[PDB]
């Protein structure tokens, strides 16, 4: 029942925490070529002195959604959040589109964002691993 | 015939309400080898006829141990038996770690019931197709639970599961009046169990390799007797 | 379950079945039409109602997308409504929020076509069973009229009609269209075409008509920014439509 | 083919699965009426309870969705209750986000867009209910909006729904100070159309007033029927 | 009473009317497609041997690799869909090395084959894989707990301790003759010659150091695969037994 | 039982992988021959010639293919990315066995879901390990099986060209000179020209379309 | 799984997956029928008995216990050209059809059963039939004096062809005792439970005249070490 | 037509008549279950059912979901168990939140929503159980029967299972006779079942508003009446 | 004299309709003869009999078994019915089956009409022969894609499809006793077609009424024998 996102920092770190981008030669270290982040130089240890807002703004909507589901569990019972979540997962799992960045037209309706803009809408923001095949493999878990 | 249409998944009922796909998992127990369980008020005993695939092979481990208080017997699908045993033992452990209390046998059985029910209603998985007998001893005394992979759990004085379990269960039904009083003399309860499992045998006899026994009670943590330790009871 | 097979697929003929069936659903829809004049565009359609107790003032078949752009459809009204909502949202998000100005009609039509096309690739949804006539003005491209089909194909038209009357309306337009029409001439030709296409009662309450024209500062809602531009989209009132019908 | 099991187009261009979701709405034989006064909206439904064992206290197809919005559902009660909870959560979310009470037609639009989702996703069935929302809007006044399984919605001066809805609609077309008179009017026309002299428990009645929506109690329907029988 | 198609065998989750998961049966049939492997346990060591089947004489028999090291005292012979065998062997090797790292102790062969079968479970609940593996593994090793021991790992996720086991094509005949000819006193040298004899019985091509290789486990020496020279010498000694 | 990767045939076959091997059987023919000192690979009017089917994956290792061209191009791109990723994470250039193992793993990975098509391509991988001079030649298959070969042929005519190689190759008198390997390759192809010669220390030459070997073999 | 695939509609079940004889479908021509040759030099009259089985049943006939002599092969032509051996032992002839749902279209088995029964109706020896059916719920004994099949149960596959020709057709009245074990799986890939295997040996050894203890033990070896019928059931079930 | 071939092999399909045949088949599953009745008193409700190595003090069919509310189901054991446990979770969460026994209509609503949700998607099947539940309440006492469709209504009496038709007929005659005390209703429930016995009741006067089992003396007296 | 011939078609509706006919009129029908199973999948089963307990259709003492293919004859009506318990091994052998089973039977009993009973799976209409699909039933006839058979109004078929019916009527048109062909087709779906087959037989009889439909006792095993287990 949260307003501001509370749980917002990684409790555990490992060289293998980042999956789908691991070295095939040594399955314990990142693949810095496939990361395309500018080398290893973005070492995971450099995840320090993050902007105080960032860790809350990234996951603000997730927290609002979790509060909403909690409210529906408290007032309507376990059936309503279950129904909402099942609908949402059906939408997310059936919309596959490797070329479009745009959000699903039905996802916005379910989220009740048909008449809402946010900066993530206005500002929706590579030699390796950008290919359609990398998206296929991520989505199917190949 | 028409059963062929309505039996493809756990998610279609037939025009008669059968839910055949669960029935087939309950028939999957009949392919298992016989095991017997029985208890008195102070002690609980499991007896199992193990099998081996070939004369060059060892006998398969049919009985297990959740903890020092409760244990389990398997019949049916080995993969599902593995899953459920790991599940029952991870619950026994979590219970001990968080509360430092022996998980009540009845509670453990209800946890199995719940886990088993899920696979009966979602499309993608399948029913566990394995029956389990749970015995234990706690504050409430000796317990024997029969688990069916439909997600049904019953507390019993004795039962049998597997291919010819009907013989042993008929024998026990004639004799429950005798074994439930066997308190503080567990050797006689073990011998009664081996007698009960001496019915339902076919072309076979009980031997220190093919027969396995375990016991638990007020004075006796869960112990398994197999091999030369069984010769005392054959 | 990580994948859903594509619901739209090519037939051995090379034709995408669901696209053909969506175009058939369009052919089944009530007639709508549009006409470029030299100084405006007309879009018009029948307000078919399931009852006389329905409030025709709520049967908004013609809808504003931008002050300079409007749309009409034939086919599945719910799909049109969802497409209108999304097209408005994309007109703001993709363009007005970046460049500070409303998109040109060509680019909003392209965005709608992109949205409609992707429903033809997805394995979760059917294509939309509607085609849209989108009329608008741009400072550089001028007045323009596009027809968007369930495939997400679009073409610019001088005049067109869709739905049951589509072929007969397109022939009446092809004989009656000329490069010199004034907006009042285009409105008259539109009304005559719809009178010829409509079924049953033809009155100002069974029709609605919108125009793209000159700016309407009396629709701007504020005064005193002289460079600021009133909407060019204007729906005609049923009073005005009846006053046209008395011509 | 698949067009029979899922909501894809048939070669005719028809979504058979949605048309069949319309036929689900008449599987209950209840029919209902909504009418507008000058300053109130009234909805009349049948309450068919022939089963001696069934408790008619609980048998209601009229739902109070908001302080100012009510709806009657035609179609199976499980999907009606689902739609009710959905609309009620959406009205509360709208009030939370925009700071004013949701208009009846905006709730109708929201529920119609949800029904469009269910008409367009392959793996979601349409909901199988027709929803009639009634309210007194603070801008539009008394208004009635009805929503179909297809996700079509339109406003109405009056409505009927159910197997005999044509008879009531035609009676209303034949026709076309306080809400009690409007209730009595609607009941009288229901009687005249259907030919059944209602018992006090053969009916349920909802009233939207300027301030609130409420359902009549059996003693209020009783006194309305008495006031009818006086004429 | 009419003959109609029954589809109970066309899906891994589907039970047959009597409760069989027929896709596991067909996985075992896919293993019966695989080339023969032979294993014989003895109180002195475990011997493994495989039919190096060759599609063509241009195939380099020195790279068929039907027997692999999992750990210093544990080896494994493959049969069946080699891709799945590769996946299981990579898993087993990872398990073994991890157990060494975390317990300062080489894995018990029983615990290793348990881990391998735990992998083979994951076509169902522990899902990871679209289908069961089409491969049986025959895991032989030595440990201080139980000594020389041989295990057969089925794609069903069950393992059995065996004295001797044949897998792959001809495994019915090979197993029947192992059952006739195996005995508890068999010394390692004659167990090697028995393995070779059984292979000659079940291999359709003439047994040759280019189409067979042998291996044994021996605590003085760990796992090893014999060179072609010693394999040829043993084949000559077998022909001298004839 | 034909219509998914997940389904075993009652006789234990996965037909959907055999159909990908039949898809390979339709691709244009590729030939490979190991010598003692080299490995040799070989295979309309308005085509723009300036814009070979033999693709360098790294300076020391080369991949040919047969089957679907686009699939082959995707798998080549992935192999190149892996070669450079290894060369970055570890200082040594990839082993040729490591590269072919990776390629076969990728082909297998696209077999591990019914929602993805397996690559309908077989690859012929030829080269030399860094600081080594044993010639290595490998085949990969749609199943992700891989094997080492002294010579192999894949695609449209692989049957006859392989039956030729099975008699004109000698496992214990292999061609001991570059010209002898090129001769044997061209002969095998002439049973049905492009030739590439790979040599130790990252030396690779597309052999200039020298018809001399063709004329000599036609004289023979 | 979150959803069932929309594309996975039930495939129609009135059609069987039996292997088609002509990839040239729409032949509109009368197709050839498998020609069979029985080995005409066989002195069949010297055997008192014939045992007719599907090769699944081979574990019931332990070669080293019976001294199962090999005999000439039955040949067929249609080119497919399938063939399978005859065997004989103990004054008894034996037929083991290599039934295969995927390869040998049952028309071959039909014609082979015609050839066998038409060769064997003359000088008629006693017929023992051992076979499989998935529709029977338990092991059944069947003979001219009593059909133990319940109205839902029936027999099909090559053993059904044998029984058909034994009962009614171009030959009639040939006395037999038929034993069918309950099975599951397609023709050529049937599986049997250990209860079935045990009852089947415990009965066929009594009919066929073997020393029951040693015969039982040898058959148990032939079943367990490996067999087509045991399959995974030694490892799939505890 | 009761079969509906071609519209039955998948959940959530509407047939051309708007019927969900998988739901009708889950109803037909209920028609196989142990005959079970419930009766609503003036003051409360009572439930009864028609039902050797089992431990007899553990072989009980009526499920207390909460002290506030009693529950009995017929149809698929595992589905019944699951729905019962889901209801016990919903009751416990309501009690934790609002510090009051869950109103019987709110509980009924939550269960109907949970069952109904299983009718929406092809990835799940309807529950094969019809449940009769009820109890004393802030507003009196309520008796509900929850069908596998998720349809539910209040009842003065309800019966499910193979004997449901005769039980319904006799319970309707009973209602026609009393247009009941807890004692009388217990006796009539025993009779209707007889037309092993196990009974439980919930009344403000005779169980303090808790749900309690009818056992020992009063059970034997009810059997004597039957 | 007349013959009916049930095709092995979607839902087995023809064969189920024949079982309906035989077991409802079981006093009028009797078994005559087996027909050569050569081209059919072999089949041996017990004698089926009416579930009402009326006299069995089989009349002999030592007939303990039933053939894959059997002929019944209505003594009162000159009417014959083939029952086919198994499909053809090959659809290509459909020609051989017609030429070697049917014509020698039609001649042996001078049969003047053969009624081919069929069911079409609506999804398999790749040819587009379905018209007015709101019609569940179709009757084609002939008297001594292709348009050889003439379809009545209220038939869902405009034309014959390239399927078992075209093969049969082709190899029939390509004995002098035979005078007309009838082709009854049901637009059908998979599942328990017991009721759908009953209604198809009703429609055939509409276009000798049946006083009461009776199942064969064999259909009592169509869903297994019992629940017999501790889970309702």
């Amino acid at each position: 029942m949260n307003i501001v996102p509370q749980d917002t920092f990684k409790s555990q770190v490992s060289t293998d925490q980042d999956k789908s981008v691991l070295s095939s030669a040594v399955p314990s270290l990142p693949d810095t070529l496939r990361q395309q982040e500018g080398g290893a130089v973005p070492l995971s240890t450099q995840l320090n002195d993050r902007h105080p807002l960032e860790s809350t703004l990234k996951n603000w909507e997730t927290t609002q959604r979790q509060r909403q589901m909690e409210q529906y569990r408290q007032i309507f019972g376990i059936a309503e959040p279950m129904k909402r979540t099942m609908e949402m997962e059906i939408v997310n799992r059936t919309d596959f589109n490797p070329l479009s960045t745009n959000g699903s037209i039905h996802r916005d309706i379910l989220l009740n964002k048909e008449c809402s803009i946010d900066w993530e809408d206005v500002y929706p923001g590579t030699m390796v691993g950008d290919d359609v095949h990398s998206k296929i493999e991520k989505q199917l878990g190949i | 015939m028409f059963r062929n249409n309505y039996d493809g998944d756990t998610v279609t009922f037939s025009p008669t309400g059968r839910l055949f796909q669960v029935e087939y998992a309950l028939e999957a127990i009949k392919q298992g080898s016989v095991t017997v369980g029985l208890r008195s008020n102070t002690h609980a005993v499991l007896v199992a006829l193990k099998r081996n695939a070939d004369e060059l092979s060892s006998y398969q481990k049919k009985i297990i141990k959740c903890d020092e208080h409760m244990g389990l017997s398997l019949a049916g699908l080995a993969p599902d038996a593995r899953v459920l045993s790991n599940y029952l033992r991870q619950q026994c452990n979590y219970s001990s770690l968080v509360f430092n209390r022996k998980l009540a046998v009845e509670r453990a059985g209800h946890l199995l019931c719940d886990k088993a029910q899920k696979n009966t209603q979602s499309y993608g998985g399948r029913p566990y197709g394995v029956g389990l007998l749970i015995i234990g001893y706690d504050k409430s005394g000796a317990h024997l639970l029969e688990f069916q992979p439909s997600g049904n759990v019953t507390e019993l004085y004795g039962t049998a599961i597997g291919a010819r379990s009907q013989g042993a269960k008929t024998y026990l039904e004639r004799t429950l009046d005798t074994f439930i009083k066997i308190d503080g003399n567990p050797d006689e309860l073990i011998k009664a169990g081996v007698e009960a499992i001496s019915q339902s045998l076919r072309d076979e006899s009980l031997t220190v390799d093919n027969l396995s026994i375990a016991i638990v009670g007020k004075d006796t943590p869960f112990t398994i007797y197999d091999g030369e330790a069984v010769a005392k009871y054959i | 379950d990580r994948y859903s097979f594509s619901l739209t697929t090519f037939s051995p003929s090379g034709k995408l079945g669901q696209i053909d069936y969506a175009l058939t659903a369009v052919k089944q829809g009530v007639t709508s039409l549009g006409i470029k004049a030299t100084n405006g565009v007309v879009i018009a359609t029948e307000k078919k109602s399931s009852s006389p107790l329905a409030m025709s003032e709520t049967l908004s078949k013609v809808s504003l997308l931008t002050p300079d752009i409007g749309a009409v459809y034939s086919g599945m009204g719910p799909d049109y409504r969802v497409l209108v909502d999304k097209s408005r949202k994309v007109a703001h998000t993709s363009y007005k929020r970046i460049y500070g100005e409303y998109p040109p009609t060509k680019l909003l039509v392209s965005e709608v076509a992109k949205i409609m096309q992707e429903a033809t690739q997805s394995g979760g949804v059917r294509p939309f069973g509607v085609s849209l006539l989108i009329a608008g003005h741009d400072e550089f491209n001028g007045f323009s009229l596009y027809q968007v089909d369930p495939s997400g194909s679009y073409f610019p038209w001088k005049a067109t009609a869709i739905g049951k009357g589509s072929v007969a309306a397109k022939t009446f337009l092809e004989k009656r269209w000329n490069d010199e029409l004034e907006l009042e001439d285009a409105i008259h030709i539109a009304l005559l075409t719809l009178k010829e296409s409509v079924e049953g009662e033809f009155n100002g309450d069974t029709i609605e008509l919108a125009i793209i024209g000159d700016e309407n500062p009396d629709l701007l809602g504020y005064t005193g920014i002289p460079t600021d531009k009133g909407p060019r989209f204007r729906k005609l009132t049923s009073q005005e439509i009846n006053d046209r019908l008395e011509a | 083919g698949y067009d029979r099991h899922i909501t894809i187009f048939s070669p005719e261009g028809r979504l058979y699965q949605v048309e069949y979701a319309f036929k689900a709405t008449n599987q209950t034989n209840i029919n209902s009426l909504a009418v507008r006064g000058k300053d109130c909206t009234v909805v009349i439904s049948q309450k068919k309870v022939p089963d001696k064992l069934l408790d008619p206290t609980t048998v209601s197809y009229i739902f109070c969705i908001s302080r100012t919005i009510g709806m009657v559902v035609n179609g199976p009660i499980p999907d009606a209750r689902n739609a009710a909870l959905r609309a009620k959560a959406e009205a509360a979310e709208f009030r939370y986000k925009y700071g004013y009470d949701m208009p009846c037609d905006v709730l109708a639009k929201r529920m119609a867009n949800l029904s469009q989702i269910y008409t367009q996703r392959a793996y979601m069935r349409p909901l199988g209910v027709i929803l009639t929302f009634v309210s007194v809007d603070e801008e539009l006044g008394p208004s009635i909006y009805k929503t179909d399984p297809a996700g079509y919605y339109v406003g109405y001066k009056a409505t009927a729904t159910g197997p005999k809805q044509q008879e009531i609609t035609t009676n209303l077309e034949n026709h076309f100070e306080s809400w009690e008179k409007v209730v009595e009017f609607a009941i009288t026309h229901m009687i005249d159309a259907l030919g059944t002299e209602f018992s006090k428990n053969d009916l349920e009645v909802g009233v939207a007033t300027k301030d609130k929506f409420f359902t009549l109690s059996a003693e209020n329907i009783e006194e309305r029927l008495v006031a009818i029988a006086e004429q | 009473m009419f003959l109609t198609r029954s589809e109970y065998d066309r899906g891994v989750s589907t039970f047959s009317p009597e409760g069989r998961l027929f896709q596991v049966e067909y996985s075992l049939e896919a293993i019966k497609l695989g080339s023969t492997a032979i294993g014989i346990a003895t109180k002195e060591g475990v011997v493994l041997g495989v039919e190096k089947r060759a599609t063509s004489p241009l195939l380099e028999s020195d790279s068929i690799e039907k027997i692999v090291e999992i750990d210093r005292h544990i080896g494994c012979a493959m049969s069946g869909l080699t891709a799945d065998a590769r996946s299981m062997i990579e898993h087993a090797r990872t398990a073994a090395v991890t157990h060494n790292l975390y317990y300062d102790e080489d894995i018990n062969v029983e615990s290793l084959t348990q881990s391998v079968c735990d992998l083979a479970l994951r076509f169902g609940e522990g899902r990871l894989m679209s289908r069961p593996f089409g491969v049986a593994l025959l895991i032989a090793g030595h440990d201080a707990d139980d000594g020389y021991q041989l295990f057969h790992a089925e794609p069903s996720g069950t393992f059995y301790r065996y004295n001797a086991k044949a897998i792959g094509s001809g495994s019915e005949g090979a197993q029947a003759e192992l059952l006739n000819e195996w005995h508890s006193s068999l010394t390692l040298k004659e167990a090697e010659l028995l393995v070779l004899k059984i292979l000659k019985q079940v291999m359709e091509e003439k047994l040759d150091e280019n189409n067979a290789q042998l291996s044994c486990i021996t605590k003085q020496d760990g796992f090893k695969i014999y060179d072609n020279e010693k394999t040829a010498e043993l084949i000559k000694e077998l022909k001298e037994k004839e | 039982y034909d219509r998914a990767l997940s389904i075993f045939s009652p006789d234990g076959h996965i037909f959907q992988v055999e159909y990908a091997l039949e898809a390979v059987k339709r691709g244009t023919c590729a030939v490979g021959v190991k010598g003692k000192n080299c490995v040799v690979l070989g295979c309309l009017k308005l085509q723009d010639t300036r814009i070979s089917k033999v693709s360098k994956i790294d300076s020391h290792v080369v991949l040919s293919f047969s089957g679907l061209n686009a699939d082959s191009r995707i798998l080549i791109e992935k192999a190149r990315v892996e070669a450079q990723s290894h060369r970055l994470t570890l200082e040594d250039p990839v082993t040729v066995e490591y590269l072919t193992r990776y390629v076969a793993g990728v082909q297998q990975r696209y077999t591990q879901s019914g929602g993805v098509r397996p690559f309908g391509v077989s690859t012929l991988i030829a080269g030399f390990d860094p600081r080594d001079d044993e010639p290595k030649l490998y085949q990969t298959e749609p199943s992700g099986i891989y094997s080492s070969w002294s010579a192999q042929t894949i695609g449209r005519n692989s049957k006859t060209v392989r039956e030729f190689l099975e008699k004109n190759y000698d496992r214990k008198e292999p061609p001991a000179t570059v010209e002898e390997c090129v001769k044997l390759t061209v002969r095998s192809l002439l049973e049905v020209i492009e030739i590439t010669v790979v040599k130790p220390d990252s030396d690779i030459v597309a052999l200039s379309s020298e018809e001399i070997n063709q004329y000599v073999t036609q004289i023979e | 799984m979150l959803f069932k695939q929309w594309n996975d509609l039930p495939e129609p079940k009135h059609l069987l997956d039996l292997p088609e004889i002509s990839k040239n479908l729409q032949s509109l021509e009368v197709c050839p029928v498998p020609k069979v040759e029985f080995p005409q030099d066989l002195d069949v009259p010297q055997y008192s008995t014939a045992v007719i089985t599907t090769k699944i049943m081979n574990p019931l006939f332990p070669k080293n216990l019976l001294q199962l002599t090999s005999i000439g092969e039955i040949k067929t032509t249609l080119v497919y050209g399938f063939s399978f051996p005859i065997y004989s032992f103990g004054k008894t002839l034996l037929f083991s059809m290599e039934e295969n749902f995927i390869s040998i279209s049952p028309i071959f088995g039909n014609m082979i059963s015609r050839s066998i029964i038409s060769q064997l109706a003359q000088f008629s020896p006693d017929i023992i039939v051992i076979g499989t059916s998935d529709k029977i719920a338990s092991m059944k004994v069947m003979t001219e004096n009593e059909c133990t099949l319940q109205p839902p149960e029936f027999i099909t596959g090559f053993i059904g062809s044998v029984l058909t020709q034994l009962i009614v057709g171009p030959s009639k009245g040939l006395k037999f005792k038929c034993l069918v074990a309950p099975s599951e799986g397609p023709n050529g890939f049937e599986k049997l439970s250990l209860s079935d295997m045990g009852s089947l040996v415990d009965l066929c050894g009594q009919w066929l005249g073997f020393e029951p203890s040693r015969y039982s033990e040898e058959c148990y070896r032939l079943w367990r070490c490996d067999s087509a019928a045991i399959g995974a059931q030694s490892g799939l079930y505890i | 037509t009761s079969i509906g071939t071609g519209y039955d092999l998948s959940n959530s399909v509407f047939s051309p008549d708007g019927r969900n045949f998988q739901v009708e088949y889950a109803v037909k599953a209920v028609e196989n279950g142990t005959t079970s009745i419930g009766i609503k008193c003036n003051d409360g409700v009572v439930f009864a059912v028609e039902k050797k190595l089992l431990v007899p003090q553990k072989n009980v069919k009526i499920q207390v979901v909460d002290r506030h509310i009693g529950c009995v189901y017929s149809g698929l054991i595992p589905d019944g168990r699951h729905l019962v446990n889901r209801g016990r979770e919903e009751a416990a969460s309501f009690k934790k939140l609002y510090k009051t026994p869950i109103p019987i209509p709110a509980f009924a609503d939550r269960l109907g929503q949970y069952v109904q949700a299983h009718t929406l998607y092809n990835s799940v099947r309807p529950f094969g159980v019809s449940t009769i539940f009820g109890g004393v309440d802030k507003n009196g006492a309520h008796l509900y029967m929850l069908e596998p469709s998720g349809s539910y209504w209040g009842y003065k009496g309800a019966a499910t299972g193979k004997g449901r038709q005769s039980a319904k007929a006799e319970l309707e005659k009973l209602v026609d006779h009393h247009p009941l005390s807890a004692r009388e209703a217990v006796k009539q429930a025993a009779k209707i079942i007889y037309l092993e016995l196990e009974i439980s009741w919930c009344s403000l006067s005779e169980t303090n508003g808790l749900h309690k089992f009818v056992k020992g003396d009063l059970l034997q007296e009810a059997i004597d009446f039957a | 004299s007349c013959l009916v011939l049930p095709l092995v078609s979607v839902g087995n509706i023809p064969q189920l309709s024949i079982d309906w006919l035989l077991n409802s009129q079981a006093n009028e029908w009797e078994y005559l003869e087996a027909l050569d199973s050569k081209y059919l999948v072999e089949f041996v089963g017990p004698l089926d009999r009416p579930e009402d307990g009326s006299d069995s259709l089989y009349k002999d003492a030592d007939m303990k078994y039933s053939s894959a293919l059997e002929v019944f004859y209505n003594k009162k009506r000159g009417l014959f019915a083939i029952q086919q318990r198994t499909p053809l091994v090959s659809v290509n052998y459909l020609n051989n089956f017609i030429v070697e089973i049917i014509l020698p039977f039609l001649s042996k009993y001078n049969i003047s009409e053969i009624c081919i009973w069929d069911s079409l799976y609506a999804m398999e209409d790749e040819n587009g022969v379905i018209v007015r699909p709101q019609e569940v039933y179709s009757l084609g006839e002939f008297y001594f894609v292709n348009n050889w058979l003439h379809f009545t109004p209220t038939s869902f078929q405009d034309k014959i499809s390239v399927d078992q019916p075209i093969f049969k009527i082709l190899f029939q048109i390509l004995p002098k006793a035979l005078r007309s062909i009838k082709y009854c087709s049901c637009l059908a779906n998979e599942g328990d077609n017991s009721l759908d087959s009953q209604q198809f037989l009703q429609w055939i009889i509409s276009q000798p009424p049946i006083v009461k439909f009776v199942r064969p006792i064999s259909w009592q095993g169509a869903y297994g024998m019992a629940d017999a287990r501790d889970k309702f």
